[PDB]
């Protein structure tokens, strides 16, 4: 899609060229070390619930 | 209580799902595979009481 | 990865052990041989008129 973009935007057979949807974003993952928590004996599940 | 009941109906009077002998995946050289049949169903008022 | 706990002597045991956990088919109910040689196939009916 950028590179297509990048094409566009010299073409001169289009007015504008622009893309419809939600820009990237950051993301923050929790791992879960399943081995560590059955260290503690508690269920997956809830940890899972809470 | 009324709950017990119920669930040893539940428990008891349960519809078993057996498979079959020889089902796929299947080890090589069998010749034969036979349908198994299991019935947890009561049907009687004695098997219920 | 799958832990269990085995009582017998109160230790944790992978699945693996226990199992062969394997990427296989849902079901295993039929086979396709294009020209002898084993194949896949889909079988299209028309819908009605």
């Amino acid at each position: 899609q950028d590179e297509l973009m990048a094409m566009a935007a010299k073409n001169k057979k289009f007015y504008m060229v622009w893309n419809e949807g939600l820009p990237q974003g950051d993301n923050i993952s929790l791992k879960i070390d399943r081995e560590k928590l059955s260290a503690l004996g508690v269920k997956f599940s809830d940890v899972s619930d809470i | 209580s009324i709950s017990d009941v119920n669930n040893a109906i539940r428990e008891n009077n349960v519809e078993i799902a057996p498979g079959r002998l020889g089902d796929l995946p299947a080890e090589k050289g069998q010749l034969i595979t036979i349908p198994l049949s299991a019935q947890g169903q009561l049907s009687s008022l004695e098997q219920f009481k | 990865n799958i832990s269990l706990k085995s009582k017998t002597n109160g230790s944790v045991i992978k699945l693996s052990d226990v199992a062969n956990v394997e990427i296989g088919s849902q079901a295993y109910n039929f086979a396709i041989l294009e020209n002898g040689k084993p194949a896949t196939a889909a079988a299209i009916q028309l819908s009605p008129g």
